[PDB]
Formats: C-alpha cells, structure tokens, sequence
DNA sequence: GGCCGCTCAATTGGTCGTAGACAGCTCTAGCACCGCTTAAACGCACGTACGCGCTGTCCCCCGCGTTTTAACCGCCAAGGGGATTACTCCCTAGTCTCCAGGCACGTGTCAGATATATACATCGA
DNA sequence: TCGATGTATATATCTGACACGTGCCTGGAGACTAGGGAGTAATCCCCTTGGCGGTTAAAACGCGGGGGACAGCGCGTACGTGCGTTTAAGCGGTGCTAGAGCTGTCTACGACCAATTGAGCGGCC
C-alpha cells in the first residue's frame, strides 16, 4: 500500500506547478487513480522490455524505450 | 359499439340522438401517394436500445419499452423490428389501442365527447383519423364544403404538404371541443416512417369529464367561430378576430 | 426487402 | 599517398557525416544510402541544434547565467512556437514549465 | 568500452554560435536525446518515403522530403537551405 | 498578520514553476514503481537513474494534466477543481 | 371555417431525432462538389495545376468528416461539463486546446 | 471563397453525428476555420509525398499516408 | 505441402516471410517470426470478423458491411483501445447520447 | 495484392452464412497491413534496441505483447505458439 | 462447357559463413541495513472565498414554412498523365589498407550552491 | 495613509563539476572493382477534367416563440492558511553478492541460390 505514499502535499505541489489555484478535496484519490494507471502501463511495457533481454534489471533505457512507445519520448536518459 | 351499426346509426342520426353518418375507418387514409423521402426507411432505421426484457421480467409484468424507451421519448413508435418484438408496449397506434370515450350531445355546443373511464396523465386517447389532401385537393373540398355551407370543420394541418381531413370519413376523435383551459393536446406521433396525430391527456382526466384540446384554429372563413370555453382566459372566437388565409 | 443493399455495395467475388 | 580530410570539412559541417552515414547503413533504414543523404542529414541535425542552442544560450542571459542548464533548453523550446510544434509531445528531464498564471485567477 | 555520443559535437556548435557559454551535463544528455530523436525520425519518415515509391536508395532527395514533412513552418525552408548548400559545397 | 486566501496560493505557483525540481518524495515514489511492478514480474529490480525517469514521466505527465485540468475548471466559470475536471480532461485527451 | 393545427414539436426534440438518423446511417455529410472545390482551391497555394483522383477526395472527405465528428464529440462533452446544452465556439478552442493543437 | 460551400446545415449534420442537440450561431465560422486548417495540414503533406514521387496526381495513397503522418490512420483506401 | 498447411493456418506465410525481409525489418528473418506474425494476423482478423458476424445477425442482416465492422470494433473494451486512433470509410459511430440530453 | 483470398477463408471458419462487400473487404485490407506494419516495426526496434540482427518468434511475441492490450495479447500468444509448435514438428 | 499451358512464386537441399547461445568471469551496481538530522507531513481551529441552487430576464436558435439555387445523374469527349518494357551508365556496396579523430581517464580550476544582511515589492488595515 | 514579510540583491565563501589535456584504439577515408538500381526514352489507355442538359432535393431564407444562456444573489459548506506536533525522508555510512556487461568458443541457423515444383489465371478446342 504504496500509492498512500503520494502525499496530500506533493499532489497539491504537482497541481501548484501546473498552475491550479484550488483543489478540492476529492482530487488527491482521482490523482492517485491516474498516476496507478499511468505507471502500471508504463512499468508495463518496460518489464516486458526487461523480459525479453533477459535481465533482472530494469534500466533507464527500458524506461526511456517504453515512454517513447506511448508517445512521451523523454529526454535526458539517452 | 353504437357507431358499430350502420342502420341504427343512420336512423338514429336522422332523429337527432346520434351524429350524422361518415365512414368509419380504423386509421388515416391518404388519397395521393408522394416522393418518398429518404426517411421512408425509417420503418427499419428507428430500432430502439431498448434492453429486451428477460423472461423473468417479462413474467413479472415488466413494462417492455416503458417510459425510458429511447423512441417513446421521441415519439417515434415501435416496428415489427423493436428489440423487445410483441411484448412492446410503444405500439399503441399500430394496436389500435385507444381509450374508452363516449358521444354526448351537449346543451349548447351541439356534439362533444367524454371520458369513459378514468384516464391517467400523458396516457393516449385517440388518433385524428382522416383522408390525407394536398393543397389543391384541400382547397377542392373547402370550396365544395363552403358550397354546401358546412358549420362544422373538421380539417387538420399534418405537415407542410398534408392536411387530415375528417369531414367524410374519420373516427369518434372529430367531436373532441375546444377549450382555452384544455385538458388533452396533440401530438405529431412517427408511425413506420408515416406521420399521425393523436390525443393525449395532460393530467387525470376522471370519468365522465368533457374532453377538450386547444385547436390553435387557422380561421380562414369570412366569418368568426365563437368560442364557448366559458374560462376567464377565452379568447372569443376559434383564433381569435385575427383573420388568416 | 434487403437485397437492395446490394446495388448500393456490391459483394465481393473471389472468382 | 594522399592525404584525407573529414567528410565533414569537404561539407563544411561541424556535425559528423561519417557516424551519420555509419548509423543510416547500421539502423535498417533502406536496402542502399545515397553519397548525399549523409551530408543533407547531418546539415539539417546541425542547423537545428544551432537554432536550438541560439534560444538556449539567450535564455541563459535572461537568467543571468553562464551555463546552459535543463531549464534553459526547456524556456527556449517552449517560448518558440515552431519548435514548441516539433517537440510538443517530448518531457525534457529536471526541466520544468513556463512561467504561466491564467488571467480569470488573479485579482 | 568506448561508447557513441553527440557531446563533443553539440559542444563545437555551442562554441561557434555562442564563443563564451558552457553547457551543464544533464543538457548535454538532453542534447545527445534530442540529436537521436530527431535522427531517427528523419530517417524513419526517409525509408517510409523510400518504401512507398519502391526505391532501396534513400538520397539527398528523400531526406529533404522527410525533412519537409518533419518541420512545421518558416523553419522548414531554413532547414532545406542549409541542407542543398551543404550539399553543393559537398559537391565543389 | 495572515495572507487572504488565495495570496499564498499563487505565492506557491510562481516559486514552483520557478523552481525546477521533483515534487514528489523520492523514496516513497520509489517504494510505488516497486510495488506495482510486482505484479507484471515478481523479485524484480531496478537502476536508479531508472526510478527517476519514471518521476520524471510521472511528474511531467501530472503537470500536464493539471494545466489541462485548470482550462476545464476556468472554462465552467469555476476556480477550484474537482474530480469531473480530471474525467472530462482525460476523456478529451482520449484515455 | 378554419383548419386546427397541432402542438409543435417541442424545440430540440426533432433534433434528436436527427441525432439518432444521422448516427444510424453511414454516409457522406457533406456535398461531394464544393468539399471537392475546397480541396482543390487550397491545394492551389502548394502546388499550382495539381490533379486528383476520386478515392483521393473521398478519403479527404472520410478524415475531414471524422475528424469534425471527433471534434464534436469530445467539445459537447465541454458544453455539457460547463452545465450548458448549447455547443460555442469557445467549447470548441478548448476541446483543441486540450487535445493539444 | 468555396470554404462558404462547406454548407450551415453540413456543419450542423456533423454536429448532429457527434451527438450535439443544440448549436449557437457562432460555431459555422469557427468549424470552418477549423476544417480549412485541418485540410491546410493533410493537404500540405499529400501534396509533399506527390512532389516526392515526381507525380502531378494526388492518390488515395498520399492523402492516407498523409493522415497516417497526422496519425489518422484511415481504413478503405488502402 | 505449403507452410501454411503445416501451421495449420490460413494466412500465407511465404508473403510475410517475403515483406519483412523485403520491407527492411531488420537484416535476418528467422523461421518462427513468419508462422508466429501470421497467426497473430489471423487471430485479430477471426475476433474482427467474430464480432463483426455477431454484429450483423443482431443487426438482422447477412453481408459485413463497414458499418458492421465499426460496431464490431468499438463494441469491444480491448479492440478500442487497439483501434482508438484509427478511422473507418463509410463507419460511422456508435449510437450514443449523453444523459443530460434526454428530455 | 491483398489478402482478401485469405480473408474469406477465415471468414467462413467463424461464420458459414455470411458475405462480405467490397469496402468492408477493402477496410480488412486496410486492417491486416497496419496491425502487420505495427508488430513488424516494433519487432525491429526490439530487435535494433538489443544489438540483434534477426527477428524471431521471441521479438514477435515480445512487440505482440507490448502492442495487444491484456486479455487479447494472451488470446493471440496461445495461437501463436500453438502454431510455431505445429511449424516445427 | 472443360483441358493444356504460362507466368509467377513458392518450396527444397545444399553450401556457406557468421549470428547467436552457452559458459566463465569480473566488478559495477543495487540492495539491506544502521543512526541522526531537520524538513515535511499531519491533525485542528478558524473564517473567508467560493460552489452552488434559485431566480428573473433577454435573446437567441429551434421548428416551421416557402422559394432559390446548384448539387447529383449520366453520358459523352479530349488527352494529360500514370503505368509500364528495354538500354545503358552511372553510383553505391563491398573488401583492403592505412592513420588521425574521438573517447576514456586524469589534473586543475572556477561558476554555481551556500551563507547573510541589505534594500526593495507586494499585500493587510 | 501606512503595518509586515519575500524576493531579488551584493558581498564573500566554498566546492565538485567542468573543461581542457594526453594516450592510443577503432572506425572513418581513400581507393579499387563488379554489379544492378533507377534515369530515361518510348509507348500505350484510362481515368480525370471538362462539357452540357436536366431534376429535385437541399440550402437559403424569413418567422414566432419558448428554451436556455446568462447575470445576480443568499446561503453554508469546505478549503486555504497557520500553527504545534510528529515522523520518516534524506543523508552519510556500513557490507554483501546479484547479476550486468563482457570475451571467448563453437554450434546451427539463416542468406543465398540453383533447381525443382505447383497455383492460379488464362486461352484454345
């Protein structure tokens, strides 16, 4: 029961940066529901990555390989 | 069941205890056929969504097509396609299953109609049955009918191209009066890609109450109709003093 | 009244 | 013998032409490459790190900085709306947003 | 063992269009990402163009296409002129 | 001496766009990627440059939701945003 | 002697109507000629004297047409999360904006 | 200007596909903006590829490839 | 006997073996991808054309038609979400009205 | 070409009483190339992102299993692996 | 109407070469764990800004009605342009040979992070 | 009119990331040939742009009226702000050994391709 480990005030933080000014008080489940979501199908695809190398190890690069497949293409990792 | 019997009827009618004689005939007829729209093929495009009821339900007595049926609540009624098949509750025309309504004639209206039995809000009553004209057609047998110096008028506006005409064949809904604090009003039902026009209550209408809808009367006559609705909000005559076409 | 769809789409023949 | 000069120099680039060449035969891109794909390729990736680092190193100033950091790349491709249309869909990491507060919010 | 960069390249641009301002290595990373990525789309779009014509070559030709269909806007046309003047001074 | 509500509000908005760093805890984020990765293969393992990517994407991905969460929120003539905003942003955006 | 007329339908009703119909059928729903005009006339800013086939046009019509239909459904979503029934124009920008155009 | 040959009521049976019961007055400009931009870009790259293969016709394979590019892929033309 | 034979499938597997080596995958095709790819391919289009069948009957009709095929696919959780950014010709959509639309 | 042969004889395998037109045939068409230039594609970045040289049924399993959702992706491995059996004996 | 041939492409056995799987090994890296700091998260009190449901009004878009217009049918014609056989000649892959450009590791240093009061911008009474 | 707290600010301190440097592999450059891709001519024909007459449906247009877009408001909950308290995230540090990355050898797998063969389309009788 990791998901609880989102904190209250790093919701609000994540929703300050995105330039929200109040939040009510049933956002920070919604907010947990979609960020379960998203890394369930990122994790998803770059363990299935990790699988196919055979390694036990996830490494940046299947991280990086899987958010480009869903079209994220993050930088900074190579 | 007295409209049932041609002889009686007719006998009866010349003594005054009935109204006179017309074909009866169980739904609207039209005289000329017209291009047939893309819409014709409606009979098989309006399915409705409605979930087709288990036999359990349908054992219970579950209301098939009820009140949340998707073509009811655009008045569109049910085909032989609906999911729900003979147990469909939204082919009241089709199934000529109208209220019970009797012919009375009134002190001094002349002839009117009333309830039977006691009839719920929004339940149908009857539908305007008719022979379908065209505007030459129509304007035909209003110089016929201004020639033989009818009282009564019994045409109704179904679409821009279709006027219902119940003047010599038609059902028990002709005698319905008019009111300007109505009970009943109409409603232009989709019937297999074909329009009707049907009577429907507007709120509990107890056995024996004088059925009464607002005509909306296009007045094209010289002369005025009077209106005996008794309310306060009587607007004198069918239409008013305001002479149309 | 349904063979009429086959003027407006025809089938496919694989002969 | 003769001597031998880069590729590059021949082209009058500063990025690559050889280990761009290399990574079109090496990558499976298409059965044969042309003596001028290399060349063309690597003056476009050159001139758009050019146009790229131009934003940055402004960038940079405005911050009153030396160095080109995350965040610079990140002010620069955002505060250009042709590259902002190239890269709209790409997460630059420890990068950050725009400064940007909607109008309705503050009195 | 020695591995493939974009560093030492990124930097000579850096020099040439700005002579006094350095780079951090995290943007030196998001360079080398952004060098690969916009490679790989090149050429991707180069060997689709290739693929649907039929061809097994992908030439200076196919490239400017891809490249064309790539850059949104003014930027396009910079590209392109960059691109044909490398290429004919390849030529001399 | 308290600052009417909203001040501190945009106060945080401007120093955390401003700022550039995570928001998140690390390693309670952490502890996250290892528990849901353990149903997709169990006894895994992970780089660390690995579990930051995935905050990265994580964080960012937020934050764009957010931002296009406020427009929602402004765009029904409200400030505050509530969970229908989130539905009707991820419905819009094709999730 | 006047001809009675019934209740109009009421405001909306026959739009669903349309609603249904049209979401039923499968069909082009714009005129083939002058969505065939459009595509040529701005065609004439990128290439002057061009030519085009008529699965071509076609294929243009079933994108621009499904891509409007895409566009309608995700901003009626909008006019109906601002607790309104009626589609603006500013339901539309931020059903784009959303989206990320 | 034959963006006025994209009809009111063509634009009202598209809104009528997507599910809209009712439309204001000022969505007939918009939309076509909007269409006109939208052809603007599929146009653009089906006359590219066009140009590529050295060809004055546009075929059903270039507007597809185009709206592939987009990333509408569209089945029947194929 | 063909491969196909031998699969036991109905998909060639000579013509997916010809286009990945001729559409330049990679530089080696092995000998399992071919049957493997080919099977998959014949998979997703025997659940199309499951659904699709399934559509036309509750549609009382005996002929798939693209409108059958656009029920097909968006009646089902997995297959949108495969074909969620895909447009179908002459497909139409799915009959749907939101609940506050409804009189 | 097109796979339109093949397509009805997988057709009558699901549904005896049943045809098929011409656009519903073509958007089969249109169907099997893009699912088949998807796995094939992605098979070739596995196979690109690993060093490898071949595409072999394990990079098609792993680029169908990234590709497919769940419950598809199981239906899909199982024919696929039944038919590579059959392939080898 | 049905049988003999062609054009294409599918399959086989073999040579051939080299990509990959196994097996060994090294050492980078991730993991579990301890103890303290000190920033953050938490639970509560408070009151204000806000979301909300109701309300009255205006105006806007509908359904309806009628006319105006050019979008479809369809058929026919001219030929622009696309698709497709042979020639050849140019360009590119390939295999060899050579050497310097680029990458890994190694000092040294200097720009940003840390530390503080100064002095100015912003918001509350 | 003017309380009180933060940000940008100037000054110096401090330090580990930058960046310049040498060493020396390995991969790029030059160079040759044999080969076949595609550039081109040359031809064919088929759909495309174009023409018109002609129908009738859709589009344009103009209207009454009633639904709803909207502004304004009164209510009261609920969320922001600030505090005092609690605790675990973070850091620096310990030590273990999983397993990542690599080099090497050999086995078998696939490209090539000549030859072997039928499938599917077609014409000839």
């Amino acid at each position: 029961d990791n998901i609880q480990g989102i904190t209250k005030p790093a919701i609000r933080r994540l929703a300050r940066r995105g330039g929200v000014k109040r939040i009510s008080g049933l956002i920070y489940e919604e907010t947990r529901g979609v960020l379960k979501v998203f890394l369930e199908n990122v994790i998803r695809d770059a363990v299935t990555y990790t699988e196919h190398a055979k390694r036990k190890t996830v490494t940046a690069m299947d991280v990086v390989y899987a958010l480009k497949r869903q079209g994220r293409t993050l930088y900074g990792f190579g | 069941d007295d409209f049932r019997d041609p002889q009686r009827w007719k006998e009866c009618a010349k003594q005054g205890k009935m109204p006179c004689y017309f074909d009866l005939i169980e739904e609207n007829v039209y005289l000329t056929e017209r291009k047939k729209n893309k819409s014709h093929r409606d009979i098989k495009r309006m399915q409705c969504e409605c979930t087709p009821l288990s036999k359990d339900e349908r054992a219970q007595g579950e209301i098939a097509c009820g009140e949340d049926c998707l073509n009811r609540l655009l008045m569109i009624e049910c085909s032989s396609r609906c999911p729900n098949g003979d147990y469909c509750s939204n082919r009241r025309f089709q199934r000529k299953q109208h209220a019970d309504v009797e012919v009375i004639l009134t002190e001094k209206k002349g002839w009117g109609l009333r309830a039977a039995k006691d009839l719920p809000s929004n339940t149908f009553v009857l539908e305007y049955c008719g022979e379908v004209l065209d505007h030459k057609e129509f304007k035909a047998r209003v110089k016929e009918y201004a020639r033989n110096k009818n009282i009564h008028y019994y045409f109704m506006a179904l679409k821009n191209d279709e006027i219902i005409d119940a003047t010599q064949k038609g059902n028990c809904s002709r005698f319905m009066n008019h009111s300007c604090e109505p009970n009943c009003e109409t409603q232009k039902w989709t019937v297999n890609g074909q329009l009707r026009v049907g009577f429907f209550t507007t709120k509990l209408v107890p056995s024996g109450s004088e059925l009464t809808f607002d005509y909306q009367f296009q007045r094209y006559g010289k002369e005025a109709q009077k209106c005996f609705c008794g309310s306060a909000n009587c607007r004198g005559y069918l239409g008013g003093e305001n002479r149309v076409s | 009244g349904d063979s009429e769809s086959e003027i407006e789409d025809e089938t496919f023949n694989p002969s | 013998r003769a001597k031998a000069k880069t590729r590059s120099s021949r082209a009058g680039l500063q990025f690559p032409v050889g280990r761009v060449h290399r990574l079109l035969r090496k990558g499976n891109y298409s059965e044969r490459v042309g003596a001028g794909a290399p060349v063309y390729l690597a003056a476009v990736l050159e001139y758009l790190t050019a146009e790229i680092l131009e934003l940055a190193g402004n960038a940079a100033r405005d911050n009153k900085k030396t160095r080109i950091i995350p965040r610079h790349l990140q002010l620069a491709i955002r505060n250009d709306e042709e590259l902002n249309k190239l890269l709209g869909r790409v997460t630059i990491a420890q990068g950050g947003v725009l400064p940007n507060i909607q109008a309705v919010l503050l009195p | 063992s020695r591995k493939e960069s974009y560093s030492v390249y990124v930097y000579k641009v850096l020099k040439q269009v700005h002579p006094d301002t350095g780079i951090s290595s995290k943007a030196m990373g998001i360079m080398n990402s952004f060098v690969n990525d916009i490679f790989e789309r090149i050429a991707g779009e180069a060997s689709r163009l290739a693929h649907y014509n039929k061809r097994s070559t992908i030439t200076s030709r196919e490239i400017q296409t891809a490249v064309r269909l790539l850059l949104p806007g003014e930027l396009a046309k910079h590209a392109v002129s960059e691109g044909t003047k490398a290429v004919t001074k390849y030529t001399s | 001496h308290r600052y009417r509500p909203g001040t501190v509000a945009l106060r945080e908005i401007r120093r955390y766009q401003k700022s550039t760093e995570l928001l998140i805890r690390k390693l309670p984020f952490q502890r996250l990627v290892r528990e849901i990765a353990q149903d997709f293969k169990t006894d895994l393992r992970f780089q660390s440059s690995a579990v930051m990517a995935l905050q990265e994407a994580s964080e960012a991905y937020l934050v764009g939701l957010f931002e296009d969460t406020n427009l929602a929120a402004i765009h029904a003539k409200r400030v505050t945003i509530m969970p229908k905003d989130i539905q009707l942003a991820r419905r819009i955006r094709g999730e």
